[PDB]
RNA sequence: UAUGUUCGUUA
RNA sequence: AAGUUAAGGGAGUGAAGACGAUCAGAUACCGUCGUAAUCUUAACCAUAAACUAUGCCGACUAGGUGUUGGAUGAAGUGCUUCCUUCAGUACCUUAUGAGAAAUCAAAGUCUUUGGGUUCU
RNA sequence: UCUGGUGCCAGCAGCCGCGGUAAUUCCAGCUCCAAUAGCGUAUAUUAAAAUUGUUGCAGUUAAAACGCUCGUAGUUGAAU
């Protein structure tokens, strides 16, 4: 069936505005997404919305490709905080 | 001099691959026994402190850009540009940004930094449509088609490369008047070092 | 640079200047102490002066020679 | 009318549409070893660059102009 | 005329910080933008004009699976007469789009050519310095210097060529298939653009590198 | 066979020169050839030359200035008079103002120019320009 | 026009190279052109590998392989799919 | 690795 | 190679030929047989896509992977490998070299046209 | 890309082509173009033709390297 770019390009633009107001449940997830978006298709309403929230379900698992909010700062900073013969005879070589 | 020595010899840049090439007979000084070149590190030094001492020239740092499509390459490029001015774009570099005017990043600079000759040939390519003259981190088989200041050093190793641009940016930093020559540094190669 | 080159000794025969890369040597048997005159790519064989003994084998080059035996250039 | 740049390293003149061609700035340093805002310039022509041999000639330019000496 | 800045070589020309298209030769920077001549060679407040002609137009077919497809591809031919000329080529499906994208390639193509005097300093060059020759497929072309009151002693096409190159004394003599106009005005372009890269005797000297004009205004583009 | 000595070196000459190299080595030198080289020399196309003159008619080493177009023998050497120097002049040479015709004259190698000023003009050997 | 540098065959420093017969039609090909395959394979499949090696004696015998070695004209090797036509680019691939 | 022909002329 | 002449040889293959098939026909492709030929010696013939479709000699211009035959120097175990070099022989990359292009390290050093020479 | 006639006929056309109902190409009228007291046509010849090449061609695939080697005449021939 696979999903087409328009729409997919549509659950990208969302998510990055208000991801402080975006939440786990599925059907809160669904309703933000007609209260914050301009889609006239009801179709699309909820189309998108599987899509956002199965985007959604592939955080806290590994990186999902974007997102650059206040969370990924936190783990930058975490996250941050004799020899070989010939090459000792180019070291007593040189000095 | 004598501790700025010291704190680069631990690491793996002496080491080169095989495939001798030719136009680095200059920076080879022997083959080890097991068939794996070593570069001279007695011009590897001076190439760097030149080749800092061209970026320098630049008045405004921003208009050099730094490439390294390699995942040890790019911590290395990113702390490099934000440390010193001039900036870097590292993993996949889309084709067009230096003659193509129309795409929405073009953005060339004046000089261009390449981890990677074999690797990013790309840039390398694109420069000699824009007059950009390259500096290069050359490994022992890298090739030097449009590249005038060859870094001789390992191209591989990712502590290598790490500390190839760390002291790379040490350099340009005491080129200007940002801290003096005479007092050690604080900035540890691990914090330029590929996580 | 081709003029002050130093390393044409490794080079092939009929380098910058041609020069032969034979010589010739002088032969002390040790316990014969015999003075006689060798040519390095000796063609034929080849005798001693005081005591008659094998001195070198003529090869397609530098002869095999003996197991022992001081042989000095012959240069100045 | 003009008189166009000559290459540094093969002394052949550089034509108007060679984009291959390089303009290379290399600053000084004072006692210290710090930049001043004064600086040297080479020109290297497209057709060195393209066969590789750039890095040998800028080399043997520097080595010239005494700003690093190991020669070769 | 009120394009929006995004470029570096088309901002520091639409300013005005860049005074003639000599150094721009010089440092052989690309001329990436008709603008580099629209604030260049303007109809009013300049010393001369540009010329656009339409030297040829070619209809050419692809030939896929329904019909033919037919485009039109069309060679224009720019120059000042004054040491200054170009050729441009652009294929559209109509006409007018391929006249205006050719008069566009010939724009940026721009390049100088040396004229060369014969007889005095004194006297303008009116002549190539040079038995410049030039190919292109299978037409190699050779302009030879010629006295001074000569005309251009070529084929009509060399002849609209070399008024543009603002040369006005020349032999001319062909061989290949000439009748490709294409590869003919490739090939005299060629030549032309081979005058101002000979290193003739007088070029000998030595001269300083001048700044590049993006090193020299670097500080210009770094307001913004 | 090598036939002609000198074009083999001003072959040599002008294949070094389109590489750029900058000093170049001709085997097999000779008087002819040096007289030509100084002429050149002397009108400014290389820098010093020098003759390694061992046992076995020796070579010659020059330093090229990046500054000759094309150098080439013609062959065969073609007996001019003094009338038709310009003839020959208007076909080979690239221009009227520079670049020079090398002729082998009564009174030794001279250019077309002062062949023309000396009068006796004499047999070609090459051009460089 | 010249399809193949080597034209088609490995011959070189050489004038004329003694022909072998296609193991399939028997057409004369020359060996230095002949498309050679040593064929080494086991006397018969798996299973009666498996039954052989129960209905033998000696408890180890091993089942002798079989080394063929056959040698195919161009059409002939094409036909049984011992090449393929392979694009223009790929054609200088060897291994 | 059985057989399987032909398509009037011009535009 | 075929072919011709004369002796010999004559297994296998097999221009011719004869059948059996296949087909609309099949004098062909397929099958069974089979003469000349193929082999040897002694004579002819003088031609092949006799082809790298690229005449021969000489010079110059670039890297790498091989490999064949010598020679020099050096080292694991009298043994064995590496380096340099000459002479072959290929291959890959590269051309601000060439070419109409395919492509070519020669088919380059050609309107910046001339090393010598033969043939077409 | 004017008007009539003819309509694969008659005819034009050096070459490419035009002519079967809208013929910018035939037969006419008008107009225009070119050279001009001159302007066409046929044949020959020169340039064009670097398509005869000394200057100055080409020979892997467009025509074209003798099957190969020896070899006389000829042509050419290291440095001093």
């Amino acid at each position: 069936r696979v999903r087409t770019k328009t729409i997919k390009r549509a659950a990208r633009q969302i998510v990055e505005k208000y991801y402080a107001k975006l939440t786990l449940d599925f059907q809160i997830n669904k309703k933000i997404t007609e209260e914050v978006a301009i889609i006239p298709s009801k179709r699309m309403k909820n189309k998108v919305a599987g899509f956002v929230t199965h985007l959604m379900k592939r955080i806290q698992k590994g990186p999902v490709r974007g997102i650059s909010l206040k969370l990924q700062e936190e783990e930058r900073e975490r996250r941050l905080d004799y020899v070989e013969p010939d090459t000792l005879r180019m070291i007593k070589s040189l000095g | 001099k004598e501790e700025s020595i010291a704190k680069m010899l631990i690491c793996k840049v002496h080491i080169g691959t095989k495939n001798l090439e030719n136009k680095m007979k200059r920076y080879v000084y022997t083959r080890a026994k097991d068939g794996v070149h070593i570069i001279n590190l007695a011009k590897t030094y001076e190439k760097l402190q030149l080749a800092a001492r061209i970026i320098v020239a630049i008045s405004n740092p921003a208009d050099v850009v730094v490439v390294s499509a390699r995942p040890f390459g790019s911590r290395a490029v990113l702390k490099f540009a934000q440390y010193t001015g001039a900036q870097a774009i590292a993993g996949r570099w889309t084709p067009g940004m230096l003659t193509n005017q129309i795409i929405q990043k073009f953005t060339e600079p004046r000089l261009l930094i390449v981890t990677d000759p074999r690797t990013d040939a790309q840039s390398v390519k694109e420069s000699a449509y824009a007059n950009i003259p390259v500096i290069a981190l050359c490994d022992s088989d890298s090739p030097l088609e449009h590249v005038d200041i060859a870094i001789p050093c390992n191209n591989k190793g990712k502590e290598s490369i790490a500390l190839m641009y760390w002291l790379l940016a040490q350099e340009v930093l005491y080129l200007k008047g940002v801290i003096p020559r005479s007092e050690p540094w604080n900035v540890m190669v691990d914090m330029f070092l590929w996580r | 640079n081709p003029d002050p080159v130093e390393e044409s000794k490794k080079h092939k025969l009929k380098r910058l200047i041609p020069t032969p890369n034979s010589y010739f040597m002088d032969v002390k048997c040790p316990g014969c102490l015999q003075i006689t005159t060798l040519f390095s790519h000796a063609q034929n064989v080849v005798l001693c002066g005081s005591c008659n003994i094998m001195l070198c084998q003529p090869t397609g080059g530098k002869c095999k020679l003996t197991e022992g035996c001081s042989f000095r250039k012959k240069i100045e | 009318i003009y008189i166009p740049r000559k290459c540094s390293a093969t002394s052949r003149l550089i034509p108007a549409k060679e984009h291959g061609a390089v303009q290379i700035n290399v600053g000084m340093v004072d006692a210290n070893g710090v930049y001043n805002g004064k600086t040297e310039t080479f020109a290297i022509s497209g057709h060195v660059r393209q066969n590789g041999e750039s890095d040998a000639c800028l080399n043997r330019l520097m080595y010239e102009k005494k700003l690093l000496s190991f020669q070769n | 005329k009120n394009w929006v800045p995004v470029t570096k070589l088309g901002r520091l020309v639409k300013e005005g910080k860049i005074v003639s298209i000599e150094e721009i030769y010089l440092h052989s920077l690309p001329i990436k933008e008709y603008q580099i001549i629209d604030y260049f060679f303007q109809p009013n407040e300049c010393s001369h004009p540009l010329k656009d002609d339409v030297v040829k137009i070619m209809p050419v077919q692809k030939q896929t699976r329904a019909g033919q497809r037919t485009r039109f591809k069309a060679f224009v031919a720019i120059g000042d007469g004054n040491g200054h000329c170009g050729l441009g080529v652009k294929c559209a499906k109509e006409v007018a789009t391929a006249i205006r994208g050719a008069i566009i390639s010939a724009k940026l193509s721009l390049i100088p050519v040396r004229r060369g005097y014969w007889g005095n300093k004194i006297g303008d060059p009116h002549t190539v310095p040079m038995k410049v020759s030039g190919k292109c497929g299978s037409v190699r072309i050779r302009l030879v210097p010629a006295p001074r009151g000569t005309q251009i002693v070529g084929a009509p096409t060399t002849k609209k060529m070399l008024n543009f190159a603002g040369i006005k004394d020349c032999f001319s003599s062909s061989c290949g298939k000439t009748k490709t106009k294409g590869n003919f005005l490739r090939a005299i372009f060629n030549a032309l653009s081979k005058t101002y890269g000979y290193l003739t005797p007088d070029l000998w000297k030595v001269t300083n590198f001048d700044k590049s004009p993006y090193e020299e205004w670097s500080d210009f583009l770094e307001t913004y | 066979v090598r036939m002609s000595v000198l074009a083999d070196c001003l072959k040599t000459i002008n294949n070094a020169e389109k590489r750029g190299r900058r000093q170049v080595l001709i085997r097999p030198s000779s008087k002819v050839v040096i007289k030509f080289l100084q002429y050149m020399q002397k009108k400014g196309y290389i820098g010093s030359f020098e003759i390694v003159d061992d046992h076995r008619s020796g070579k010659i080493v020059v330093n090229l200035l990046g500054r000759i177009n094309k150098c080439a023998v013609i062959s065969p050497r073609y007996d001019v008079k003094l009338d038709e120097i310009e003839k020959i002049i208007t076909s080979i040479l690239p221009s009227r103002l520079f670049g020079h015709l090398i002729l082998t004259t009564p009174y030794g190698i001279m250019d077309h120019e002062e062949a023309r000023r000396k009068h006796t003009g004499g047999k070609v050997l090459g051009f460089f320009f | 026009p010249k399809k193949r540098r080597n034209g088609g065959r490995s011959k070189h420093n050489r004038g004329h190279v003694n022909p072998l017969r296609c193991s399939n039609c028997g057409r004369c090909v020359p060996k230095d052109k002949a498309i050679k395959r040593f064929n080494i394979r086991n006397i018969v499949d798996t299973s009666a590998q498996r039954d052989i090696k129960e209905a033998s004696v000696y408890s180890t015998f091993q089942l002798p392989k079989l080394y063929i070695k056959q040698c195919y004209c161009v059409s002939c090797a094409i036909h049984s799919r011992f090449v393929r036509v392979r694009s223009r680019e790929q054609r200088r691939v060897r291994k």
